[PDB]
């Protein structure tokens, strides 16, 4: 039984790491994309105020 | 950007002062060689050689 307890134990921990790896490497996705957003809009203004 | 504009402001400023003084300038030398006198050419010679 204690072959099954440790298995399982530790492929749970294993499960986490993966887990939590994946859930910061979605924040690093949106990360990129809130910014390439703000630094768009920010172009677009600037070049239309300079116009004007 | 708006610091820019601001920049940009004094760039326009400048380019005006170059133009006024440099045809105003052109315009005094044909005022004065048409408005020379030989009085008033005496005076300056004899100005310079009274500090000379």
């Amino acid at each position: 039984d204690l072959d099954l307890a440790k298995a399982s134990a530790t492929d749970q921990l294993k499960k986490a790491k993966a887990e939590a790896q994946v859930i910061i490497e979605q924040a690093n996705k949106r990360r990129s994309q809130i910014l390439d957003e703000a630094k768009a809009e920010a172009e677009q203004e600037r070049t239309k105020i300079v116009a004007q | 950007a708006q610091a820019e504009i601001e920049a940009e402001r004094k760039r326009a400023r400048e380019e005006l002062r170059k133009q006024v003084a440099i045809l105003a300038v052109a315009g005094a030398e044909k005022i004065i060689e048409r408005s020379v006198d030989e009085a008033a050419n005496s005076d300056i010679v004899d100005k310079l050689v009274a500090e000379l």
